[PDB]
RNA sequence: GUAUGUCAAAAGGGAAACAGCCCAGAACAAGAGUUAAGGUUCCAAAAUUAUUAUUAAGUGAAAUAAAGAAAGUUUUUAUA
RNA sequence: CAGGCUAAUUUGCGCAAGAGUGUACAAAAUGAGUGCGCGGUUUGGCACCUCGGCUUGACUAAUCCUCAUGGAUGCAGAAACUAUGUAGGGUACGACUGUUCGUCGAUUAAAAAGUUACAUGAGCUGGGUUAAAUACGUCGUGAGACAGUAUGGUU
RNA sequence: GUGCUGAAAGCAUAUAGGCACGAAAUUUACCUUAAGAUAUUUCUUAAAUAUACGUAAGAAAAUAUUACGUUAAUAGGCUUA
């Protein structure tokens, strides 16, 4: 193509820091909701599903925090900043093996 | 370095003088590394070198020995110069005591060498000039550097002598550069037993 | 001399060295052999 | 508005600062330990400090429209400190719009024709705003190859002690102590 | 940058503060470096100013016929000397001819007044190698300054041609003459490439313009005849300019200097023909101060009527 | 810049570091000798009369 | 074709310059106000801010050229 | 038509591996079918967008000559082969063809290529292509047509 | 491309360190143009100097450039060769 979308293949240490904090912030929203309901003895299927198949920022590997799965790439990995609205959508899990 | 650890046996007559660390101011460099001036004197002559300061020399007089050591073996630069500085000293000691020699063999029909004087091209008074007839339209004349003695026991053999090995072997290579040995007949100038494998025909 | 991107030893007398490296250029990897001068190789172009 | 009503004579005056390219600089050097390893300021790190003085951005009254910059006398530019192999592998280019007339030269070859002063002028020049004050500000940079320069009497002083001299900080403190004996 | 790599302002003078005696490297640029890289090519002696008088042939006593150009020396004098201490290079300033005082300006009238030399017509500097090439001020240079067989370089101004087209000025071939060509028989044709080459005419493009009236040097010309009575120096070959124009003759730069015995023999003739060059110069310098002081005070009229 | 608000931010110069170390839990008086020329109304102690009680050790000594 | 969004009909900040990407939806001003994306040696507002390692090639530093070669270097795991 | 995107293809190249040829012996030379790439010269795809010669250059380097140089059971010398540096200068004349291209004659150290709107028509040329005229062949019931041919045709 | 010394790595190595050879390319040199610091025991107190005008030209589209103007051979005429 001749139209230039200058998007670097890797992120800067500043974009990574904000990513860690956005993943950390989401964990606090879920924990705040889960703790508020536990005090009343209630549960929500969405929360129970999140805490079951989604890790916390402290439990994620750097590769899972800054990259995503892409079957079209050489090594099946791709910069997470290449996902649409990547700063406002949740993305923490990739297929096993990649 | 297994060579640097090896002590250096100072034969009789040879005297090693180690100076104190000094730095000469250079206007183009912000920091010059200190160096030590080592003078090896004896019968044939005297030689001097400037070694880095991280190389420590324990000169034993009554025992006539001198071992080298470095301040940090894990540094690449210190390891390298440990063996290099040891090798240079071993040559300085054996050169001021016995002297280094190089033999050049001239192979070919019409290859001759003669030692004479050329007062018109002499760089210093009494400079000897090795004249070589090597099949060229013109004569090849080379002046021996100050500090060496050249001779010709036979017309097809040259003998160089001096206290500095780097100066002797460098001059031998300057003469050999006129006729490098060829593989088809063996014609050329051979230095210190240098040989060349011949060809089929 | 043979210039290749994949230089390899061809006998027990071949040696890998990096020559012509100085304060201006990085140099080249060489295969030098005192036995056979047909083993001489260089990796990289000027 | 009270903070600006007064005598602005000395705020807009041209101060003559001095720096040596060979003296170690604990602030501008990257190595900070041990004390014997502290280097002088590298070419670009020194140039970035100078461009700030030439612009006047160290002054609390700074404004980009006003030319409130100072002078900077640099000495010992022959020992300009550089890292890696910049001295022999960095190239400076030049063209005059004529195809084929591209002029190239290395740093070591430029220091042989015009000395280390020109290497520092080019580095400071590119760090200044690209406007009509760039040539004036760059002209106030006084770069010399050795210790001799015609401004040994212009350098700022405090009690007769030039800034950067051995005991210039004691001369300054002695003057302020005697300045508090008033209402 | 205006010129070259140097961004230094044009009013700054830092040269005397960057000295080699202080341990600094010798620069590759500057007067000292410029002279050093021209020591082998700079002549040892000075030259002479001569007037091109015409061309002819030199007939040899055995059959030789050599074309040649005749250059006459008309009262060639040494007017001034240049030194490194004062100018940054060695050179001798030589004069030619005479000129009416009224046509000479007051600045030049006082320039010759301090030297004891009559006002000249043309001045020119000849660069020498070292301080041995400087000559006494006020000595006349004759054709014997050169010897037969001496190779010299001749510098002059070429014949002017005015505005010249592309054929005469650059050797352009032109275009066809009959096979349909329309109004473009002597024209330059295309002046460059299209958008892909800059959409502009490139600098240095060869175009019509003025031609000639520029300095031109012919190197390695032998001297065939030397006659002092006629004051001519016959050199082989052709020389730039018209008859009656002044040219500069000097030893060739691409050839070895003349023998040392000859360079000294010529300097020895100047001392014999002008043994009072220094006594007459200092006397003229002394008078200049007296007249210069009178002009300052306004009493010059007195010093004129006394004699 | 495009607006006066943006021009004010690009020309911003921070306050003096003395005013940045603000206090907490209460008020505070600090010694802040400015880098400026003093007015002629700051009479030196040598020009004060012997009766004037304001004569007193330097503020540095009062701290 | 399908799903989602933007542009189209959306200015503003970031991406050197930029219809479609990352933020964010311009009623008008004031403020060292609080922030987003994005950044903080100089051009140019903000760190020459701290910690641990690697690289010596200006590699790289806001658009990853491949297979491959190799006494470049570091680490780990076996081993003499 | 040109420019842009693309690179299947190319009369454009490189690297890797090495069946095999080289009396012997893989790598002097040679290199099946292949793999990994570069490049933007050819023929094409898309549809963002509706010739040749002469004169005069500039630039690239993947080099025909000239300069330095490694390898060469297959470098005795000479000449040539291959390869590494290197683009300063040169690369001409004629016959045929509208020709770039190509074929040929005869010299030469050599008679190499490419990009630039397949450089250059507000600088020239108009032979080719080329509207009106006309004929031939073929096609069409015909008016006419043709990637045909021929003579002529406001630059 | 070709070396000397020589270790890291007891050897080897033109690898680090210390020295060197080496091309129609480069740089210098050479030539022209531009640049205009500087020089002269230079000139100038209302000038030095320059221009205009006239005779021209080593110059020439204009312009510019280089000479001369009676204490003068600048152009023309005349005379001689
Ligand atoms: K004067
Ligand atoms: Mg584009
Ligand atoms: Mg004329
Ligand atoms: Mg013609
Ligand atoms: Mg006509
Ligand atoms: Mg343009
Ligand atoms: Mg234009
Ligand atoms: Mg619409
Ligand atoms: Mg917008
Ligand atoms: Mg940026
Ligand atoms: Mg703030
Ligand atoms: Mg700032
Ligand atoms: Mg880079
Ligand atoms: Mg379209
Ligand atoms: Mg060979
Ligand atoms: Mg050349
Ligand atoms: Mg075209
Ligand atoms: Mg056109
Ligand atoms: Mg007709
Ligand atoms: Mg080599
Ligand atoms: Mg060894
Ligand atoms: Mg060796
Ligand atoms: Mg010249
Ligand atoms: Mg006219
Ligand atoms: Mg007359
Ligand atoms: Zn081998």
């Amino acid at each position: 193509g001749g139209l230039l979308w200058k998007i670097p293949w890797r992120m800067s240490k500043f974009q990574k820091l904000r990513q860690r904090r956005r993943l950390r912030a989401v964990d606090n929203v879920v924990a705040t909701i889960e703790n508020a309901l536990a005090k009343k003895g209630e549960t929500v299927k969405a929360v129970e599903r999140w805490r079951a198949e989604m890790p916390t920022e402290a439990e994620m590997l750097p590769k899972d925090k800054y990259t995503i799965f892409d079957r079209k790439e050489k090594r099946y990995r791709k910069g997470i900043h290449k996902l649409p609205k990547w700063t406002r959508v949740s993305q923490r899990v990739n297929p096993p093996g990649y | 370095s297994k060579l640097g650890r090896t002590p250096l046996s100072i034969p009789p007559g040879v005297e090693i003088t180690i100076g104190e660390p000094f730095v000469k101011r250079d206007m183009t460099q912000w920091k010059q590394q200190p160096k030590r001036k080592i003078t090896v004197q004896g019968p044939l002559g005297q030689l001097e070198m400037d070694i880095p300061d991280f190389i420590k020399i324990d000169h034993d007089a009554e025992a006539r020995r001198a071992t080298l050591s470095v301040a940090n073996r894990d540094e690449k630069e210190q390891r390298e110069m440990w063996g290099t500085t040891w090798a240079y000293l071993n040559r300085f000691i054996m050169g001021v005591s016995e002297g280094h020699t190089a033999v050049l063999r001239l192979v070919g029909i019409g290859y001759r060498a003669t030692i004479d004087t050329r007062p018109e091209k002499e760089e210093y008074p009494g400079q000897q000039f090795v004249c070589l007839k090597l099949g060229f339209s013109h004569p090849v004349e080379m002046g021996v550097p100050k500090g060496m003695k050249a001779s010709t026991p036979q017309p097809t053999r040259i003998l160089l002598e001096g206290i500095n090995r780097e100066q002797v072997m460098t001059f031998a290579a300057d003469i050999r550069r006129w006729r490098v040995p060829e593989p088809y007949k063996g014609k050329g100038i051979f230095v210190n037993g240098e040989t060349i494998k011949l060809k089929q025909k | 001399m043979k210039v290749h991107s994949a230089i390899k030893k061809r006998c027990e007398h071949c040696k890998v060295v990096r020559r012509k490296a100085n304060k201006r250029q990085n140099g080249y990897l060489y295969i030098i052999c005192p036995a056979n001068p047909r083993h001489k190789q260089r990796q990289g172009y000027r | 508005m009270s903070q600006t009503v007064g005598a602005t004579r000395l705020a807009y005056s041209r101060v003559w600062h001095h720096i040596s390219a060979v003296t170690p600089h604990p602030t501008l050097s990257t190595i900070k330990a041990p004390s014997e390893a502290i280097t002088p300021p590298s070419l670009g790190r020194l140039a970035s400090r100078i461009a700030t003085i030439l612009m006047g951005k160290h002054k609390p009254i700074w404004d980009p429209s006003t030319d409130c910059g100072d002078y900077v006398v640099v000495t010992n530019c022959a020992g300009l400190y550089t890292t890696g192999h910049k001295k022999w592998r960095k190239t400076y280019y030049r063209h005059n719009t004529r195809p084929g007339s591209l002029q190239a030269i290395t740093m070591d070859a430029l220091m042989e024709k015009h000395g280390g002063a020109e290497v520092l002028r080019k580095a400071v020049s590119g760090m200044l705003p690209k406007n009509r004050l760039r040539d004036k500000r760059l002209a106030r940079l006084k770069a010399f190859e050795g210790d001799a320069h015609p401004y040994k009497e212009n350098l700022v002083r405090f009690g007769g002690k030039v800034v950067g001299a051995p005991g210039w900080e004691e001369a300054v403190k002695a003057i302020r102590e005697a300045d508090m004996e008033r209402l | 940058v205006k010129y070259g790599w140097s961004t230094l302002p044009k009013r700054s003078r830092p040269t005397r503060f960057n000295q080699v005696t202080q341990g600094l490297p010798a620069p590759t640029s500057g007067p000292a470096a410029a002279l050093k890289r021209r020591e082998k090519t700079t002549p040892l002696r000075t030259g002479v100013l001569a007037v091109k008088k015409g061309m002819t042939v030199f007939m040899g006593r055995t059959g030789a016929r050599i074309p040649c150009t005749v250059l006459q020396l008309d009262r060639v004098q040494v007017v001034a000397n240049k030194t490194r201490a004062k100018n940054g290079y060695w050179a001798v300033q030589v004069g030619l001819g005479e000129r009416r005082a009224e046509n000479v300006g007051a600045p030049q009238l006082g320039y010759y007044e301090a030297k004891g030399i009559p006002p000249k017509q043309t001045l020119a500097e000849f660069k020498v190698r070292n301080q041995d090439g400087l000559l006494p001020v006020g000595v006349q240079l004759f054709p014997d300054w050169f010897h037969v067989g001496q190779v010299v370089d001749v510098r002059g101004i070429t014949r002017g041609m005015g505005f010249a087209g592309g054929m005469k000025r650059h050797g352009f071939a032109g275009q066809e003459a009959s096979h349909g060509n329309s109004l473009n028989h002597r024209t330059i044709g295309s002046v460059g490439g299209s958008q892909g080459s800059g959409s502009r005419v490139l600098p240095g493009k060869k175009m019509p313009g003025r031609m000639g009236a520029q300095q031109h040097t012919v190197q390695n010309l032998p001297i065939l005849m030397v006659d002092n009575e006629l004051g001519i120096v016959v050199v082989k070959g052709a020389v730039a300019g018209h008859k009656g124009a002044v040219v500069k003759v000097q030893d060739a730069v691409k050839k070895a200097p003349p023998p040392e015995e000859f360079v000294e023999a010529t300097k020895q003739l100047l001392n014999e023909r002008f043994p009072d060059a220094e006594e007459k110069l200092q006397a003229a310098r002394k008078l200049h101060l007296e007249l210069k002081e009178a002009r300052r005070q306004g009493l010059i009229d007195s010093l004129i009527k006394n004699g | 810049q495009s607006t006066a608000n943006r021009t004010k931010r690009m020309l911003n110069i921070p306050p003096h570091e003395s005013f940045l170390n603000v206090p907490v839990e209460g008020d505070r008086i600090i010694f802040n000798p400015p880098s400026s020329e003093a007015s002629v109304y700051h009479t030196p102690f040598k020009f004060l009369p012997r009766s004037d009680p304001r004569r007193r050790a330097n503020i540095y000594k009062l701290f």
